């Protein structure tokens, strides 16, 4: 048997519902998510690391000239510094006073922690959603098992078929450009690849890790060495990405909106509270009884005791009842005015039973279903003792949840006393008009 | 890649009023202190807490 319905997207709190299946007995049915995954489809841009200066052995020619040449290097600097004197250990080590000259050589490579510590920018775009759905119904505990939010893919959890819908929503935290460095995903408009300014988040950029062509934007100079020095001096933009791992800001994994929780294997986005989730799920025929096999339960009277609209269950209720074939039987309360905390009761031939509801409301009226009966349950709820709670609310508040008797009969007596000074002002022009009327004939 | 061992703030003073989380902060270096809402509009805190 097909159940369909629709359940809020929410993690932690169960859906519940009674599947009736004509001719049988109502079986319990309860739904809850573990976790909501959205993981979209990322494509690796390029790795941004900090780079490290290579610079050869400069090439120290006496009494006699060098030329520089291009070379296939990142960010390749190379000068002739002529008139060099330089002095060693063993003394000068050029003959000539001023015929020489040092060529100083350098080049943006790596650095050893760019395996480790880099940056990798992505392209992100819309992927698939998955969920850990977590189901019970009638006698069968629970069962888990991966689901695909999509609305077309079924999944076999205990032998029911569950077919969960897509998300009402498609929101999704992650821009089209996202950076990833360690467990911290930021949403970075990064620059494209090659057009990484120096001192900037993509001065160095490389299409993975291990590749052979890097790209090196750094105002890389060559210095004059210093008189009777043989080194090679240079001045750099100080590493960008170093800059950028000052000023990252706020990650992405603590300004997503909803509650999300962003994690990297895969790069997902965990537990948003975002729209609601339409589901179906087909109960296997064996866990369902004829009505005519479970109990008969009459004569139901509720009684609220004691009721407090908190965020968890601060609702008592107990319910006298009349029976017979002693045994168990569901209840469920099919309004939103009321989330029952028990599942089922054990129903003796007479006695009363007692269970556990969250509501908001403030003067709540609900149905309980108990199995093939219901029973209409009222009473007044006071305001919760506690301020703050760490732990989210079981009810859904309405928009008239919170207006208690005393405002409606105010509501009321307002816009009767309202109207009928309308009412009787324009009664009276009517009947001075019909007198005016009858005056005249 | 290694295992290091970061320090553990002290844990703070909560104090709650109606719609209101009141934190008291005694940490003994600067400490990050973030909030974010979870509603459809994150509102984002993001300050260093250097002094009580
Ligand atoms: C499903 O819910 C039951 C009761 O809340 C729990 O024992 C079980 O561990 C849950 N399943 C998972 C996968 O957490």
């Amino acid at each position: 048997y097909e159940h369909t319905a629709v359940m809020p997207n929410k993690v932690g709190i169960p859906y519940k519902a009674l599947v009736e299946r004509p001719g049988y007995a109502p079986v319990h049915l309860q739904i809850q998510l573990v976790n909501t995954r959205i993981i979209p489809s990322t494509n690796l841009e390029y790795i941004t690391c900090k780079y490290k200066t290579k610079v050869p052995s400069p090439v120290v020619k006496c009494c006699g000239a060098t030329q520089c040449t291009s070379k296939p290097h990142p960010d390749y600097q190379c000068q002739v510094f002529s008139g060099v004197y330089p002095f060693m250990y063993g003394g000068a080590y050029c003959f000539c006073d001023t015929e020489n000259t040092q060529m100083s050589e350098a080049y943006v490579e790596r650095s050893e922690e760019c395996s480790i510590d880099h940056a990798k920018a992505y392209k992100v775009h819309t992927g698939t959603v998955q969920a850990m759905v977590n189901i019970t119904y009638g006698s069968v505990s629970w069962r888990s098992a991966d689901v695909y939010v999509n609305g077309e893919t079924p999944a076999k959890i205990g032998d029911a078929k569950l077919i969960i819908g897509p998300l009402s929503s498609a929101w999704s935290p992650f821009d089209n450009k996202v950076v990833v460095y360690g467990h911290e995903v930021y949403n970075y408009d990064f620059p494209e690849y090659g057009t990484g300014k120096a001192g900037s988040f993509g001065d160095l950029q490389s299409r993975t890790s291990t590749s052979n062509d890097l790209y090196a934007n750094t105002n890389l100079k060559l210095q004059r060495p210093q008189a009777g020095i043989v080194h090679t001096p240079f001045t750099q933009v100080p590493s960008g990405f170093e800059r950028w791992k000052k000023d990252k800001g706020a990650p992405l994994n603590d300004v997503a909106p909803f509650g999300c929780s962003i994690a990297l294997e895969p790069l997902r986005a965990e537990n948003c509270a975002v729209g609601s989730i339409p589901i179906s799920i087909d109960i296997p025929d064996a866990a369902f009884t004829r009505i005519s096999e479970t109990p008969t339960v009459s004569d139901l009277e509720c009684k609220i005791t004691e009721c407090t609209y908190a965020f968890d269950f601060g609702g008592i209720a107990t319910v006298a009842y009349k029976s017979s074939k002693a045994g168990n039987c569901p209840i469920h309360s099919p309004s939103g005015v009321a989330v029952i905390k028990e599942n089922d009761v054990t129903l003796a031939e007479s006695g009363s039973f007692t269970f556990h509801f969250s509501t908001a409301n403030i003067h709540p009226a609900f149905k309980l279903q108990v199995c093939t009966s219901a029973v209409t349950c009222k009473g007044d709820c006071k305001p919760p003792k506690d301020h703050i709670v760490d732990y989210a609310a079981q009810h859904t508040e309405s928009f008239t949840s919170a207006i208690s008797a005393t405002a409606w009969s105010w509501i009321k007596v307002l816009v009767g006393g309202t109207s009928a000074f309308i009412v009787l002002g324009l009664i009276a022009t009517a009947v001075v008009a019909l007198v005016l009327f009858f005056h005249r004939h | 890649k290694a295992k290091c061992i970061a320090t553990l703030a002290p844990e703070p003073l909560v104090e709650h009023k109606h719609r209101t989380l009141i934190l008291h902060l005694h940490p003994d270096h600067p400490t990050l202190l973030t909030t974010r809402s979870l509603g459809s509009d994150a509102n984002p805190t993001r300050q260093w807490i250097e002094r009580p």
